[PDB]
């Protein structure tokens, strides 16, 4: 079976390229605005540096 | 002679209060507030809530 005609088909495909960049502040997330809590968070500072 | 005082805190309107002297309200500044015993810090402002 040999074709005797043709069609020019345009297909659309979508690909995600990136996602929303995000940043997090340990101090104001965990220890919202209290100094007493933020002092206790210093010993865990390494974790946030991760 | 035994007296058992029972109360709850920082959940409903309060009529019994400690012997702390109040202070004139200061808005729009990082102040440490104390409203009916609920301490903390932040910035006060006005709004409309029912």
């Amino acid at each position: 079976a040999i074709p005797t005609n043709f069609t020019i088909s345009v297909t659309t495909e979508i690909l995600p390229v990136s996602m929303t960049k995000t940043s997090v502040d340990c101090t104001m997330y965990i220890c919202g605005d209290s100094t007493e809590c933020s002092n206790l968070l210093l010993q865990y500072g390494s974790f946030c540096t991760q | 002679r035994v007296v058992v005082l029972s109360f709850e805190l920082l959940h409903a309107p309060a009529t019994v209060c400690g012997p702390k002297k109040s202070t004139n309200l200061v808005k729009n500044k990082c102040v440490n507030f104390n409203f009916n015993g609920l301490t903390g810090t932040g910035v006060l402002t006005e709004s409309n809530k029912k």
